[PDB]
């Protein structure tokens, strides 16, 4: 019993790490997307 | 039984963990990347003024 109460403890903890992680991955999409939107702007003058 | 669930349940959200930083490390490098070719980029806006 205190054994399976603290390995559910534990993955827990990793599913927590496991969303602030996914929540890295978001924001580093959405800077690669704003950035990549900058590039295409870029290209365009570049094109001019 | 729930040890043997536990054991089950515990290495996959590891793994899945583990996944998580392969996609943290791979777009963090290519931001890094893209940070680089924005240097060479602004190199080339400056060859275009």
């Amino acid at each position: 019993n205190q054994h399976i109460i603290r390995l559910e403890s534990l993955q827990a903890e990793i599913k927590m790490l496991s969303d602030r992680k996914r929540e890295l991955e978001h924001r580093l999409s959405a800077t690669l997307e704003e950035n990549d939107l900058l590039q295409g702007t870029v290209e365009e003058l570049q094109d001019r | 039984q729930h040890i043997i669930r536990l054991e089950s349940l515990q290495a996959e959200i590891k793994m899945l963990s583990d996944r998580k930083r392969e996609l943290e490390h791979r777009l963090s490098a290519t931001l890094e990347e893209n940070d680089l070719l924005q240097g060479t980029v602004e190199e080339l806006q400056d060859r275009v003024l």
